[PDB]
């Protein structure tokens, strides 16, 4: 809830989950 | 760094007055440490006991 | 005692836990679940005695932990390593004995100098590591994980503050004991005695004294004198907090004319004046539990066999380890009766924090993000100013 | 040291404590419409009766809540916070000094004064904290409150 | 609720100074109740009498 | 015309506090004249000596 | 202080003068002219106890 400087470097964006782009091939 | 005085207060039910002070009793002129002492009464009782032990 | 409850046996079977699915290179890949009971546990509801319990919130309690010093923090620019300063010593004048021959005015007299060469500071480093696999098995929402990652960063920039605070007070208590040779100690006798003796010592700052300073361990000031006064806008006294409590409830209370005589603005204090430790005898690391105890405080880089130089500190209770007794000594006052007075601009604190954060390192082959923190601190005591210790020695 | 030290993992440590549920509390009351009329001389005072019983049915839960909460504070003071957190006074003026030095203790950077070693991860490691003095509140009797307001102050 | 001190005043002709206070005598350091008590002198006399009764 | 209190200070190395006052010891509750007296401790010691002399 | 502002011959030391070895000499002072010399310790004792 509390942000401060929330969107910091790579891990603070890695929990703010990233890029469902590649999924598995059949469906 | 102070004192007090009563000229009353026979030291049976006194609760919150002072500590390390002097509480002048109606007879004994007691002194209030963490427990109350009976200095002048202790002097009179020591004199009476020294008189009684003079047999 | 033990328990024959079957769900307690289910909890005790740690072989099916997720921990076994990461320590090993292979595992099960399907789960059949288990019939979870709530009965005869600490987990009953009245109606539905077969559901796994629920957590509604976490809150991430965090405190910010200031410094109490950083108006001392001036900033050099990370170039060079040796800095120093120096004074000229005094020369008492001499009478005119005219019987001496006149050609001594050709002979010379260079002025004398005492320097103090300091040297380099030290750079402090710490790591932390955000996982993407184990740590998100907790944190029922992602918002708690984001607050977690933010709060670990905020407390790992607060701990550096509490660290340099306690090692500053470590350094000047160590200077108070192992230096400051013979004159400027004053033996008090009670917790009210040094309360008088401190402003005995105040107004001794402000007479022209060749004493009260520490010239006699400079470069050229081994033999000779050097006089310096203070200004009272500059003096800093420090002590236990119990002493200034005794001040602020006794002397400025039970007296009657405190319009001018209250020196309490220059009183900084602490709870206890030692949690810090100094190396002697230059040991090494041998035992497993020792460095395991070091892992509890962030010290990862030391292993078994790594030496420890004699000039290091340890900043927390570490002397209770079996490998340090006799080797490690606590910087502390002797008797909980302490008043070390000096002037400001006699201590020198100077750090470099410009390139402080480093870029994060992403490790894909275990999926973590690792951050470093670096800063170059320097601190010392300039020995050319008036100082007085008051203890029970 | 060796240059491959940077790919070593330094996880942060946390220290937890879990809390159970609370208590739902209930009270009921029943008013009558037929024989209650036999005990009033107006309808207005009967309505005053009906409102008075309701506002007392909230006033009682107020007083219940506050005195059970001070009860659990005293329960905590007797049964928790092991010996390092409790200091011992001697006289009644002794704690006047003790509380004055203790409030000045709590607002320094210290790992002491908490009981996080009773929490889960807090057995080893360290946890330093402070207090703001806008946040500290003290808890005594009213007799000791009187002993402040007449003797020292 | 106060006190006093003399370091004088051998308690023969003192008339109006205080009551329930301490009057430091030249030898004895007496205490002034409604009648004057002799606390430290009473301690010395009780010690001397206990020494004399040790026959 | 004042007093003091310690509840500490075992009277071995006290130098400049007061004279003709009361210095509450950690055990004895002493009294400071030009030399320090031990009033309540003197009462306890006189009681112990009067008990010992009761043979 | 205010022993000094009485008419007295006890407070000078004119007996150490050349022609004034025996005999007395009275003088006073005006409080714009008395200073005391001390060490700092009992100066601080003045600055907490007596004031």
């Amino acid at each position: 809830m509390y942000e401060g400087n929330n969107m910091r470097s790579m891990m603070g964006t890695s929990y703010e989950d990233s890029r469902l782009n590649k999924r598995t091939e059949l469906n | 760094a102070a004192a007090a005085a009563a000229a009353a207060a026979a030291a049976a039910a006194a609760a919150a007055a002072a500590a390390a002070a002097a509480a002048a009793a109606a007879a004994a002129a007691a002194a209030a440490a963490a427990a109350a002492a009976a200095a002048a009464a202790a002097a009179a009782a020591a004199a009476a006991a020294a008189a009684a032990a003079a047999a | 005692q033990s328990t024959k409850n079957e769900t307690a046996l289910l909890v005790a079977k740690s072989a099916k836990s997720a921990l076994q699915d990461f320590n090993h290179d292979y595992s099960k890949s399907w789960t059949f679940g288990d019939k979870w009971d709530n009965s005869n546990t600490m987990f009953e509801t009245f109606v539905n005695k077969y559901l796994f319990p629920k957590i509604n919130e976490t809150l991430l309690i965090d405190i910010a932990l200031g410094n109490r010093f950083n108006w001392l923090a001036k900033e050099q620019d990370f170039i060079g390593q040796y800095s120093e300063e120096y004074v000229i010593m005094d020369t008492v004048p001499i009478n005119m004995d005219l019987s001496k021959n006149e050609e001594l005015m050709l002979k010379r007299n260079y002025p004398r100098m005492a320097t103090k060469l300091y040297g380099n500071g030290i750079v402090k480093k710490q790591k932390f590591t955000l996982n993407n696999n184990d740590t998100r098995f907790n944190f029922q929402t992602l918002a708690d994980a984001t607050n977690y990652a933010l709060g670990v960063y905020k407390k790992k920039i607060s701990d550096i503050n509490v660290l340099e605070e306690k090692e500053m007070r470590a350094m000047l208590v160590d200077y108070s004991l192992n230096q400051l040779s013979e004159t400027n100690v004053r033996k008090a006798t009670s917790k009210e005695d040094l309360a008088s003796k401190v402003f005995e010592a105040i107004l001794n700052l402000q007479n022209n004294s060749a004493k009260y300073n520490e010239v006699h361990r400079a470069s050229g000031g081994a033999i000779g004198q050097y006089t310096t006064v203070s200004k009272l806008k500059d003096i800093v006294i420090l002590t236990t907090d119990s002493l200034k409590s005794y001040l602020l409830d006794t002397k400025i209370a039970n007296t009657f004319q405190i319009a001018g005589i209250d020196f309490t603005d220059h009183v900084i204090s602490f709870d206890d004046l030692g949690g810090v430790f100094k190396v002697t005898k230059e040991f090494k690391l041998q035992n497993q539990d020792s460095i395991d105890f070091l892992r509890a405080y962030g010290d990862y880089q030391s292993q078994l066999g790594d030496t420890i130089p004699v000039g290091a500190v340890f900043t927390y209770d570490v002397s209770k380890l079996k490998e340090f007794t006799g080797n490690v000594e606590e910087i502390k006052p002797k008797s909980d009766l302490y008043a070390f007075i000096l002037d400001i601009n006699s201590i020198k604190y100077k750090r470099y924090t410009k390139g402080m954060l480093k870029p994060p390192f992403h490790n894909p082959e275990f999926d973590e993000v690792t951050h470093w923190i670096h800063y170059y601190s320097f601190k010392a005591i300039s020995p050319f100013f008036n100082k007085i210790l008051i203890t029970d020695q």
